[PDB]
């Protein structure tokens, strides 16, 4: 098996509480964000090898939990764009989760489908969306300027 | 005038007569061998302007063998002349070229017009056609 | 589980009980306890050396 | 080109005779090796069999060396080609024919009228030689090369995808086509050339203006036989001027240029020659830390096959082991490449794996 | 190689200096083969 | 390029950083150049008259000029000539020398790597400004038509090979409200296009040939194929595209719905869920062909004699309106005579699976060409003239003569060959038999011509045996026959051919042997039989 391996079975549990029934769903929303390191662990799973649930779903939950407020929206596009180790992670605790051991900002089709998903959707806080979205691009632009 | 010899004998003719050529120099080898490898080293440099690919082969057999008459200046010519191709040729890659010797590994870029040598089994063929038989 | 959490009363009772607090600090915490065990870029550039020290042999 | 096989009917000895259907002009003999044999004669006759019959070349060694005949001087013409076989006398066997190449037409229809029957055939060829040059560019412009970084793409590079092996095998064949042809183009325009020049028209007549002018295959061919007269020159040795003239920044350039984007062979000869002359400088070894934190670095973006130049890396430092500056350098760089775990930079995983598998290969060559 | 020389004698030959031409060919193979196993 | 389109006046800005109010400049103004009005902006400071003048002049051996440069510039025009408003323009009447001027260079210091980019940049632009643009179609049609006029070979043979002789490829916009997975990879793959196609999995663009079918689009878009996909567009709202209708259909459909011509791409919406007689549009060959310009590449100019026989018929006029009738196999026999093995398209023509029909098509085509042109007007006392003056009888009854082995006054392997003789046998009596009878007329070198020729002494070896069973079996064969024998006897003049072993006497024979058979105890060939037989008698008499 692969739930049995992994730790993927508590992404396919939060899909379908999120999924199963779109009444309650805000209500969900709103018990899971402020949890620590949940956006790194969830996007740390999506760019990974198939290991028992497809990306479809995966994005599904990443923009269901990103969408719920802004603070949560601009830390999910830092997560995506220019940082997505842990938070406060130092290796001298032995405990505390440390999600090294990937690039930042690697570009796939499901990076692009949530980008495009976050940027274009009507709500409060879009505004400070594409505001990040910018900074980031201004900030690329001008570190290209290091000669 | 040994120097215009090679020059005229080697350069700006075909692959038989530079093959005559050899043969000539060759019987007459049995004092002349540092004159003949200091004409040759001399007209080093005139190699990369050359016509055919296969008038070269004995050419530089000639100067394997005779290469033991010395070996400081002739060394250093070669490495000057290695020098000086080497950084010209790299500014002649096109992204192409590289996708297709990286992603498929097909070297011998086929968007230019000119060859220059051919070989099958260790035999020089060019300036002839291939039997239809 | 999933079978259990098929209705609405269902699911808000799990929520009440704080049923996903609990998985996520779960999942959060197996994951840092789990190595990838798929093959990556070593596997293929052992591959590419050509050797190296129902599918079976 | 041509295709032929033996279908004529090993324990009796054997002949055989070819016809070519006129008198050519043979220029070229060659013949694989022939293990079921013992001895070959060669016979060469175009009207009779004792008027004009003669003998070219007789050999019992066929079995331990195929004959290679480059040329005969002067070209005999010829029509009926004999080979007589004498196998080991003590089932069917087949044995292939060789290669023959040799020239058709004669000179001193027998007038000059080649020229108005070449051109038009060399411009015809030319024409199909861009049709090929453009099929080529636009099958092959929509391409994409994954970078290996990631295990997404590693996976990718194990298992092919589908959709990937029809374009590869498209893109085969539209390559293979093309090479074709543009050797037809070439061997049609060297016939006018020689045609030419046979009616008395003379040929073709500062290295600035001349070296950027020249062919490229002509630069990598006279590469190739200059570095191998080199590296038998240096094997039949000890040089002191060729060591004064390569050095920093002379060696490093010289291994950008050649190593990254040339041939197998001309890879594999640039490598042993440099191991060679510089084996044992001081500065050998933080040159290979570099070439390696530079051409692997995540931060690259030239193309190049990575395995290859990693295999040349690894059979290099294998010889220059000797030195001891080698590892140190390599340990080094290991070193460094793993500070930020330690105490905002990150890791680099894939530099890390491509180093350790490095330092894991002279760790194991060492250890005999 | 493959010590086969084509007919000569009958006609002035140069094969006396074609062998040498052969041995001279051979020899560097050879060096060119111990500097490849060095 | 977004940037500008959100703020026309930033595209001002650029141009005046450019300078205009190298190939990394020339690149980014094409680039940032694509707004629908900012590209009129672009048009009215110094798009047209430096580039137009400087090739020009350069053609004709204003800023100056090298060799190296003029691909740049040409494959700036070719990046730009996207929108519809810039490819009108194209065809202007200032643009018109130009495409001359480029022939002129390429029809007769450039070096080989320099003249084979100029002309590969020179063929992709030419095929770019024809690619969907009827209005464009005439002016290229009478440039090579001007350009023949005042054998072929060099670039102009590569060129007619190229944007000719070939089909089209079209852009498909696709976008649906559910993400498209299929034609996707895992991998990592950099996809740069106009932002106004957008990105994600709701979005596709598909480069493909307008041969296909909107269930190839389906296929290629979404492997899900009542729950169906329907395809919808803004000027066709509220009808459901049927899968059967080819994309020509499409691009007729929207052209008759005052969409611009030449327009960049087809938008459809792909959403989940009487136009099937539409007249597909026409492909620039039959453009071409339109005017009369195959009999000039005919006149202008692997079985030898029915590639001959395919040239000689290519010479009549009306030829062309009826073998492009299929464009593949016209389009095959115009490459396979041109001297080129395969269509370049990853196929050889001796591959293609139509080859069971090429060695016969052209005497097909040529029969029905002559039944489908009345000898009433004109035409077809021209035709015959032609025909007669270039000796295409004269061809025919050889081919004729080497086949039936009738000299004018492998055990497989051969039966195959038999068998394919008697077919052509049958094509070539089929086709004199349209000749005689379409349904001053007579040649005087006819009557004559067919005398002392194979025509009668073949039509007496086929008909002088007079078995029942033997040869019974040949029953297309002996229908031919007869259609030939009652074409002779239509024509009253050419008559006396028959009339003085006997033709008539022995037909009689075999009809009363038949007719004391079926008496006594293939229905299709022995009523056959009977006409001819009522026919030649009544033809006997008079």
């Amino acid at each position: 098996d692969q739930v049995s391996k992994t730790s993927i079975g508590w992404l396919r549990l939060l899909h379908h509480c999120l999924t199963h029934i779109s009444d309650l769903e805000g209500m969900m929303a709103s018990a899971a964000a402020p949890t620590a390191n949940l956006l790194q662990t969830c996007a740390a799973l999506l760019m990974s090898p198939y290991c028992g649930m497809h990306s479809p779903n995966i994005e599904v939950v990443l923009v269901k939990i990103g969408l719920q407020s802004t603070r949560i929206g601009l830390k999910l596009i830092d997560i995506l764009l220019r940082n997505c180790a842990a938070s406060g992670s130092d290796p001298t605790d032995l405990n505390s989760p440390l999600l090294f051991g990937r690039l930042n900002g690697l570009s796939s089709d499901s990076t692009i489908d949530i980008l495009y998903q976050l940027g274009t959707t009507q709500d409060p806080g879009t505004k400070d969306r594409i505001q990040a979205l910018l900074k980031w691009v201004s900030d690329s632009a001008r570190v290209a300027a290091m000669k | 005038f040994l120097s215009d010899i090679v020059r005229v004998c080697f350069f700006e003719a075909g692959r038989s007569i530079a093959h005559k050529c050899a043969r000539f120099l060759a019987l007459c080898i049995s004092a002349f061998g540092p004159v003949l490898l200091k004409a040759l080293l001399d007209n080093m440099s005139f190699l990369p302007a050359a016509t055919t690919g296969g008038s070269v082969y004995w050419y530089f057999v000639l100067l394997n063998y005779v290469k033991d008459e010395d070996l400081a200046g002739c060394s250093t010519a070669c490495a000057s002349l290695l020098t000086a191709v080497s950084r010209q040729l790299q500014d002649r890659l096109t992204p192409m070229e590289a996708l297709l010797q990286t992603r498929y590994g097909l070297y011998s870029s086929p968007f230019d017009p000119v060859l220059f040598d051919l070989e099958m089994s260790g035999s020089s063929c060019k300036n002839v056609y291939n039997s239809s038989i | 589980i999933l079978r259990v959490l098929d209705t609405s009363d269902a699911l808000k009772a799990f929520h009440d009980m704080g049923g996903v607090q609990l998985i996520c600090n779960n999942m959060v915490t197996s994951t840092r306890a789990i190595v990838n065990t798929a093959r990556s870029m070593v596997s293929t550039i052992m591959k590419f050396l050509d050797s190296g020290p129902e599918g079976i042999h | 080109p041509p295709h032929q096989s033996i279908i004529i009917e090993s324990g009796a000895r054997r002949f055989v005779t070819l016809d070519f259907g006129r008198p050519i002009l043979l220029t070229d003999v060659l013949i694989p090796t022939c293990g079921d044999l013992a001895s070959l004669s060669i016979d060469i006759w175009t009207l009779g069999e004792e008027v004009d019959g003669r003998r070219l070349v007789v050999a019992t060694d066929i079995s331990t060396h195929s004959l290679i005949l480059h040329d005969l001087i002067p070209p005999p013409v010829c029509r009926f080609m004999k080979i007589t076989v004498i196998g080991r006398y003590g089932a069917r066997a087949k044995i292939p024919l060789g290669f023959y190449y040799g020239h058709t037409y004669i000179l001193p229809p027998e007038i000059d009228q080649h020229l108005a029957m070449m051109v038009a055939l060399q411009e015809d060829i030319q024409c199909r030689y861009n049709l090929a040059c453009h099929r080529l560019e636009t099958l092959l412009q929509s391409i994409d090369l994954p970078p290996l970084n990631s295990a997404n793409n590693a996976q990718y590079f194990l298992r092919k995808p589908d959709k990937a092996v029809e374009e590869d095998s498209r893109v085969f064949s539209a390559y293979q086509d093309c090479i074709q042809l543009q050797l037809q183009l070439n061997l049609a325009h060297n016939a006018v050339q020689r045609l030419k020049v046979a009616l008395g028209a003379s040929r073709k007549m500062n290295p600035e203006d001349l070296i950027q002018t020249s062919s490229t295959e002509q630069l990598r061919t006279i590469i190739r036989y200059l570095l191998d007269t080199l590296l038998s020159l240096l094997h039949a040795s000890v040089p002191a001027v060729l060591q004064s003239t390569f050095h920093a920044q002379a060696c490093e350039e010289l291994f950008k240029h050649l190593c990254i984007s040339g041939t197998p062979k001309i890879r594999l000869h640039t490598g042993l020659l440099l191991v060679q002359l510089c084996g044992g400088e001081r500065w050998w070894g933080q040159f290979l830390s570099n070439v390696l934190q530079e051409l692997y670095n995540s931060e690259q973006l030239l193309i190049f096959p990575q395995d290859r130049v990693f295999m040349l890396l690894s059979c290099i430092g294998q010889r220059s082991l000797s030195n001891s500056g080698v590892l140190e350098s390599l340990l080094n760089l290991l070193d460094n490449l793993l500070s930020p775990l330690q105490p905002e930079g990150v890791l680099d995983i894939p530099m890390i794996s491509w180093v350790v598998m490095l330092v894991s290969r002279l760790l194991d060559y060492v250890a005999t | 190689v493959s010590q086969a020389l084509d007919a000569r004698l009958e006609v002035g030959l140069e094969q006396q200096a074609e062998l040498m031409l052969k041995m001279m060919s051979t020899l560097e193979a050879d060096s060119i083969l111990q500097a490849l196993t060095n | 390029c977004s940037m500008c389109h959100v703020h026309p006046n930033y595209f001002s800005l650029l141009m005046g950083w450019m300078g205009i109010t190298t190939e990394s400049h020339l690149a980014t103004l094409a680039s940032s150049s694509q707004s629908p009005e900012a590209i009129k902006q672009l048009l009215d400071s110094g798009l047209p008259s430096l580039l137009v003048r400087s090739l020009a002049s350069f053609c004709f051996s204003k800023m100056p000029i090298t060799a190296d440069l003029v691909a740049p510039i040409l494959r700036f025009l070719t990046e730009v000539g996207n929108s519809h408003i810039m490819k009108d323009w194209l065809g202007g009447s200032e643009v018109n020398p130009l495409w001359t001027a480029l022939l002129f260079l390429l029809c007769h210091g450039l070096t080989t790597q320099q003249r084979t980019a100029i002309e590969n940049a020179t063929v992709a632009f030419f095929l770019q400004c024809i690619s969907c643009h009827p209005n464009n179609q005439k002016l290229m049609a009478q440039v090579l038509c001007e350009l023949f006029q005042t054998n072929i070979s060099g670039f102009i043979r590569r060129l007619f090979l190229q944007l000719m002789l070939e089909d089209e490829k079209v852009t498909m916009f696709l976008q649906s409200p559910c993400p498209l997975y299929k034609g996707r990879i895992n991998a990592t793959s950099h996809v740069i296009q106009h932002p106004m196609y957008g990105a994600g999995h709701k979005f596709r663009t598909l480069h493909l040939p307008v041969s296909t079918t909107l269930s190839d689009v389906l296929d290629r878009v979404s492997d899900t194929p009542v729950p169906v996909f329907h395809l919808f567009h803004k000027l066709l709202a509220g009808q459901p595209l049927p899968a059967e209708m080819t994309l020509a259909q499409l691009l007729t459909l929207l052209y008759d719905r005052k969409l611009p011509q030449g327009y960049r791409s087809i938008d459809l919406t792909v959403k989940l869920g009487s136009l099937l007689e539409t007249c597909p549009i026409q492909s620039p060959l039959q453009v071409f062909a339109g005017m009369g310009g195959l009999a000039l590449i005919a006149e202008r100019l692997i079985p030898a004699h029915s590639l001959a026989a395919f040239g000689l018929f290519l010479r009549l006029p009306g030829y062309a309106e009826v073998l492009l009738k299929e464009r593949k196999h016209a389009q095959c026999l115009l490459r396979l005579v041109l001297g080129v093995t395969d269509d370049g398209e990853g196929s050889h023509i001796l591959q293609s699976p139509s080859a069971n029909v090429l060695p016969t098509l052209p005497f097909h085509v040529l029969r029905s060409l002559f039944s489908t042109t009345p000898l009433t007007t004109d035409d077809g006392v021209l035709l015959r003239r032609m025909a007669l003056e270039i000796g295409a009888l004269h061809l025919i009854l050889v081919c004729l003569s080497a086949l039936s082995h009738h000299s004018p006054r492998d055990v497989e392997q051969a039966l195959t060959k038999q068998r394919l003789e008697e077919e052509h046998v049958t094509c070539l009596l089929q086709v004199l038999a349209s000749y005689i009878n379409p349904v001053n007329a007579l040649p005087s070198v006819l009557l004559e011509l067919l005398s002392q020729s194979c025509l009668i002494p073949a039509m007496s070896s086929y008909l002088r045996n007079d078995s029942v069973l033997d040869m019974a079996r040949h029953v297309p064969l002996y229908r031919a026959l007869l259609e030939l024998l009652r074409a002779i006897a239509s024509c009253a003049a050419m008559v006396p051919l028959l009339l003085p072993t006997s033709v008539g006497t022995l037909l009689a024979k075999m009809k009363t042997c038949v007719d004391t058979y079926t008496n006594r105890l293939q229905k299709t060939a022995e009523i056959v039989y009977a006409a001819t037989t009522s026919l030649r008698q009544a033809n006997q008499e008079k």
